[PDB]
């Protein structure tokens, strides 16, 4: 009880948003990028059945996806217009999905206002974090966009690369720290860790394989 | 001995698709170090798009097509990349440079806040694929040079108000950038140099392929390495087979010619 | 001052000083003076994302409110915060009458009403939040004043600007101010969460306070393994760790009070425990 | 097993010298974590100045010129008052500015950081310009005000207040907390250095350093005090006078305290 | 452009194209082209606190004044620089005329006259810099122009200000642009001490320049060595390495032509030579 | 002739301000600060029988030395009169020596200012920067204070600390990160490093024990 029984079927009821989660937070790094993780989730969400509306808020994707019903272009207009637009598609009434291409485009000190606005009981949001995309006094002790990010989420999907070539993972580090990008990343087959925040305030960590090819996911650790 | 360059498993380097193909837009990233510079790459390029395959690199008659190359660069003159083309009997009809060096400070910076400045670099752009929209490829060199030209540029801004604008305008855009800000040793880029380290990482992010060249870290038989790697964006294409064939190239550039093979 | 035979007060067994009760007879016994002594705050920090604190800051606000309703006990109690549903949430009931067993599940009857418990939000500038927690204290004048700050710079309450040294150590700087003026009626309980408090403010913020608890929730390995443990005995399963930073007092004459990972505490159905810990 | 405090080698703790040789001026530095505060070093130190040694670590009614004037950002009147009085200091020879009653709110409303500064400073001078050169001066985490005024430096702390409150002393004593320097994962010199600073240039300017810390290795002990050489020479007339440097366990419960050997 | 008999105007040998001394013939041999093609720009980078790199910039200038003065070679000298006796250094005398053999012990008679050599001072403002430049450039026009910045940021002469990305990586990209809208008339020699560079600026300052040789100074272990091996040869006694990091023409083209203590320098009593290490 | 042939010579001519250097930069820390470093200067700037006059500005002492001929309280007053005054105490006349307590309070962008309104061909500056003191945009990239010192000085001396006790270097480290200041240190003996720039250029440096009590100093 105190620990999932089938973290594969709980991981899946958070795919397909069946169970409640008003703030999905993804961290991704140029190792292993979201979008295949969100495909993932409008996959899920129409294999049980769901409709839902999906509105796209982009700061840096140009080819609209298909899966979306209306789409936001955020780079060109200020934070009170956007919030605003992104109400305007949204409501009882139906199960929206508002996704989110990149958080790292927001200030640090707007996003509570921002998930405070945006919040309803009809709206799931899920929102990307790049951990490797680094934020733009000595007294300010504001806590860090990462820090405060994931304290505000009620699940937290954190996406890491899978290696199948002959370098491990410290090599990999110091290639990439060097931008002698290495081949054998981005791949169809991905790790995640799932932090699920259960209503009783109990944070529950676990870690997946998932194939995106198949949509088969797998548990590790 | 010699090899093809191929970047797609159709076979290709250029994908005739990425031009037929509507509300489509790809983006390439070619990155290396200062001791192993681009020119050939670019001009390769320009050759594949415009006379039908890389022939510099790979190995022919007089041919005509609409297919168009728009080239910018930050760091280099006009002369460059005109002197660079005709050597390569490429129709000076087919192809059209951006000289963001010549005057570029005394005009279009000293005076002018950072939006027009942005503006205006993009108007020039606008103005360049108007003609030609669905067959022309975009090369833009050099880019970064904006955070360190315009006083307090953030990447977010040049993404925002510059370079996604100009990708949601292209086919196809190419971005060339210098990855010597990586390379220093002892010296950490994410921590210090970050305003600048983020663009090279969300060029690669929005990219759907990565090319690098670089020196090796381990002979007068080679100038360096090429890698070809997936970005972090999927390609966006009809074609649902289509993908990056990931490979890494030696290759030795002298004499003005190039020559990829395997190690 | 007070009535000299209020309620809510009794003399510690350690210093004889006037003091009072959290509304938890645990920690009562943990603050070393079966109870808080009057003049003194208390700082309630909670690692991890759970919040056992909450039950303690609701239980510090309805003993106050028992008292008052009680022979005489005036309390008046002070709550900064914007959640106003606090103090529809405090506990009903399962030296007579300094403290009571409250029951978790149940609720007061009736509610507080205006003249019971005051809402200050701080959302307002510092100066303003003193100007008003003071006049509050004034108003009140021969009453014993719990002041009451549930979930201290939860950033879904707290504004950025409050998070500037200058800002929220100068309002902890001010309550402390008024706890050490009105020695004689005042107390005072905060609660943290403090995974997401940057070090050095957290290290200012204990300075402020005289005493200073820290929970530690169970992790999953260790709250699995007492679930089997203890699968046949539900109702002994602990829930986590109290650590004792800093007692009022005894830490500021000098005393090295410091205790960890010595006493644990337990949700029960109805009461919380705060007993011996020993790995089952 | 007991022992006596000693800080400088003519067997003494607060030299009457300090206060007879003149254009002097003297810092002691005293550092302690949060968990071993310094109270009882304090009342030691006003005994020692004022009854003329430290009784309760180591008698008749007496009289004396030597004064005291204890400043606090921390701890109000009441209590050093409070703590005083059961040592049974005579009230006459003390003086308590209590920097935490009313400290805030007398002080926003955008008064100006020169202004703060210029005021605290003032209500020293006014202290001390009654008994000039008989009198110690005790002052309690002033530190705290790097915290509480907006855009505050260290050395504009040092420049408007501390500096100056040191040159109208014969002896000053600096009280801090060290917690800054304690947490485990962090580095206070990289990412508090303003704060970090006020300590490293308060240890340089002092002539002796006392320091109190818990353990890291019973219910025996509470801590240890470390007397150490500070980064500045004596002001001194006797060029024999030095600094005893020392390390004390203490043990303090029920209000009382022993220093002993390890 | 200029007469097509300049006496300081050559074609590479490598690549046919117009190029023209550095004053040095060591250093115009490393270069790849028997000299700086015309249209291009040399870094000389020192480390340690010795200031070798102002012998090169010495010659750089005074190889200008002797085509200027000899059959035509018209050149004109700019020199940013607050330092106003680095005219007064140039050194004497010691393809015929394309390059001279220096004595840096003897000095230009005459000095320099204005009409010669023009300073400009590097505390005015980029804008202001990049304008005397060019109207320079355009005043002398049919003349070979040979820019010479001595101590590049040195922070004797160069305001905190200047040190802004913006406001040096600004001028130096205004002056590259120069230097490439005159390709048939201009060169430019800049000298630098890296060691108080910032890593991001100093790999931001060589992707202004063509052409980026550092120097690095003997140890004092390794002085002390050679001092000890050639106690009876003095004269045999190197003064440290020259690394080759980017070369004109050949680097931008796609070439990898860094070489890493390869080459050692020499300070002889008149004369200044790079040899095999 | 490359490297000195007596260091201790040279040491000692650079401290009597005999050999020229306009500006000595000391280096210290909490372990060992500089005012003896400062007292062997004057030493042997009248032990080798000179009378230099001794002017000395003050950000952080309060206790005037006995051996200055002018004192300066720069902690009041800003940085064009602070200038304005040491040169009104400055000069063929004759040789003066300035000391600076600290350099860490003069802010970075205006060192090369400060260094050359008060430089002089009758002026040796000796000035202390504590390593330990941090100082007070992302494309500025103007050197920070303590490599810019090191560029501008013509003499450096590094002060260390040396140990007797039982503690070792990373030990003593650690301590003094925790602030828990240990025994041994600040002592009569220390340790010195001395950077000398020759006028060709050239950096030399060599290691010293150094007893401030008998003033003999030995090479390490």
């Amino acid at each position: 009880a105190s620990s999932s029984h089938n973290p594969v079927i709980l991981l899946k009821r958070i795919l397909s948003l069946t169970e409640s989660s008003p703030f999905i937070l993804c961290l991704d790094s140029i190792a292993q990028t979201s979008y295949k993780l969100i495909q993932e989730f409008v996959h899920q969400s129409k294999s049980k059945g769901n409709e839902y509306p999906i509105v796209y808020i982009s700061f840096e994707t140009v080819n609209k996806p298909s899966y979306c019903t209306q789409f936001i272009d955020a780079t060109q207009m200020d934070f009170v217009h956007l919030v605003k637009q992104i109400i305007s598609y949204l409501p009882q009434a139906k199960k929206h999905m508002v996704i989110i291409d990149s958080l790292n485009y927001i200030s640090t000190e707007y996003i509570t206002r921002f998930l405070s606005e945006i919040a309803s009981p009809h709206c799931t949001m899920v929102a990307t974090y790049h951990k490797d995309i680094k934020d733009e006094d000595w007294n300010n002790n504001y806590p860090d966009k990462l820090t405060l990010l994931q304290f505000m989420a009620t699940t937290i999907v954190d996406i890491d690369v899978v290696l199948t070539g002959t370098l491990d993972t410290e090599e990999v580090s110091e290639l990439l720290n060097e931008f002698r990008i290495p081949r054998g990343l981005n791949n169809d087959i991905f790790q995640l860790r799932l932090v699920n925040k259960r209503k009783s305030g109990r944070s529950l960590e676990y870690d997946f394989i998932v194939n995106s090819n198949t949509h088969e996911y797998e548990l590790l650790s | 001995q010699r090899q093809d360059l191929v970047l797609f498993s159709d076979q290709s380097v250029l994908p005739a698709h990425f031009f037929q193909d509507s509300n489509s837009h790809n983006l390439f990233f070619i990155t290396h170090q200062s001791c192993t510079q681009p020119l050939w790459m670019i001009n390769a390029l320009v050759e594949t798009h415009v006379l039908g395959s890389p022939s510099s690199l790979n190995e022919m008659l007089p041919s005509s097509t609409r297919s168009h190359a728009v080239l910018a660069s930050f760091i280099h003159e006009q002369n460059y990349f005109t002197n660079s083309l005709n050597k390569l009997k490429i129709p000076s009809n087919n192809y059209n440079v951006l000289d963001f060096l010549s005057d570029f400070i005394v005009n279009n910076i000293h005076n002018k806040p950072r939006d027009k400045i942005l503006s205006d670099v993009l108007a020039k752009f606008s103005a360049a694929i108007q003609n030609n929209p669905t067959d022309t490829i975009v090369i833009i060199e050099q880019p970064e040079l904006l955070l360190s030209l315009v006083s307090g540029l953030t990447c977010s801004e040049l993404n925002n108000k510059f370079i996604t604008p100009l990708l949601r305008q292209c086919k196809v855009l190419i971005i060339v950038s210098n990855s010597d800000i990586f390379n220093i040793d002892e010296y950490d880029a994410s921590v210090h140099s970050s305003n600048l380290q983020n663009f090279y990482k969300s060029s690669f992010i929005k990219s759907m392929i990565n090319l690098n060249l670089n020196p090796l870290k381990t002979a007068k038989d080679v100038t360096g390495s090429l890698h070809v790697c997936r970005g972090g964006a999927p390609i966006a294409t009809s074609n649902t087979s289509l993908h990056v064939v990931e490979n890494e190239y030696l290759y030795l550039n002298e004499k003005e010619s190039t020559k990829l093979f395997y190690r | 001052g007070l009535d000299s035979s209020h309620v809510g007060v009794r003399p510690s067994p350690a210093t004889s000083q006037p003091t009072t009760s959290t509304g938890s007879a645990d920690l009562d016994s943990i603050l070393g003076h079966m109870g808080l002594p009057l003049g003194n705050s208390v700082l309630v920090e909670e690692q991890s994302t759970t919040e056992f604190h909450s039950i303690l800051g609701k239980l510090f606000a309805a003993q106050g409110i028992v008292h008052n309703r009680i022979r005489n006990g005036d309390t008046h109690v002070i709550v900064l915060s914007l959640n106003q549903m606090f103090a529809k949430e405090l506990p009903g009931i399962y030296y007579k009458d300094y403290n009571h067993q409250f029951d978790i599940t149940t609720r007061l009857m009736p509610a507080p009403i205006a003249s019971e418990l005051t809402f200050i939000a701080p959302t307002q500038p510092v100066s303003t939040i003193l100007s008003q927690i003071e006049q509050t204290i004034k108003r009140n004048d021969k009453k014993l004043i719990r002041i009451v700050i549930p979930s201290l710079l939860h950033p879904a309450m707290y504004p950025p600007k409050m998070f500037e040294s200058s800002e929220i150590i100068g309002l902890m700087h001010g309550v402390r101010s008024l706890v050490k003026k009105y020695y004689e009626r005042v107390v005072l309980f905060a609660s943290i969460s403090i995974d997401i408090i940057t070090p050095p403010l957290l290290v200012l913020l204990r300075n402020m306070f005289d005493s200073v608890i820290n929970l530690e929730p169970f992790n999953q390995e260790m709250t699995e393994f007492l679930e089997r443990v203890y699968k046949s005995q539900p109702g002994k399963i602990q829930h986590g760790l109290v650590h004792i930073l800093k007692l009022p007092v005894f830490t500021d004459r000098g005393e090295m009070r410091v205790l960890k990972s010595e006493w644990a505490f337990k949700n029960g159905r109805k009461k919380f425990e705060i007993e011996q810990w020993g790995i089952p």
